[PDB]
């Protein structure tokens, strides 16, 4: 998994 | 129609109160866990448990990061479901369901019942309006630099409709 970005 | 669906309250999910997503989703990301795998029902759900408190507990996320995931017992896992944002793939949780079959595929595929799940999965989120017609298929890796969903899993939904070249 890469939250947000 | 719609494959089963296990749900959070099946694999005793924590409680959250997490952003919600907007439907419909415009791309669809296809991720692996990178971890063990399961093969029966009750395995893959103490996986899923521990992945949303691994998520939670050490990556801070609001939630297990996964819309669904998909285990070799062609089961299909609800993570934080349809109506939630999403944290697995920088810059596309708001737009992209996040599916991940639940293993390690970069030697080896999943099963022909996870392949086959995920596919229905999906349909189910054209049909449902989940997902915009025009929708596009995309490898994790394509996306962000990250080891997933492995070169094994990359070859097969590489032939997948709708999978972006």
């Amino acid at each position: 998994a890469e939250k947000x970005x | 129609v719609c494959p089963n669906i296990i749900k959070r309250s099946a694999w005793e999910a924590r409680e959250t109160h997490c952003p919600k997503m907007n439907l419909p989703a415009k791309y669809v990301i296809i991720i692996h866990t990178a971890g063990t795998s399961c093969t029966v029902s009750t395995d893959c759900q103490t996986v899923v448990r521990n992945i949303q408190s691994f998520h939670m507990d050490t990556r801070n996320f609001c939630d297990i990061g996964y819309h669904f995931l998909v285990g070799q017992d062609g089961g299909v896992y609800e993570g934080v479901g349809w109506h939630i944002q999403g944290s697995h793939t920088y810059g596309f949780n708001d737009i992209a369901l996040g599916i991940a079959f639940i293993g390690y595929f970069v030697e080896k595929p999943p099963n022909a019942a996870a392949l086959e799940a995920a596919q229905d999965l999906i349909q189910c989120a054209v049909v449902e309006g989940y997902l915009t017609p025009n929708y596009l298929l995309m490898g994790h890796s394509d996306v962000v630099n990250i080891l997933s969903p492995g070169q094994a899993l990359y070859n097969i939904i590489s032939t997948w409709p709708h999978f972006k070249h």
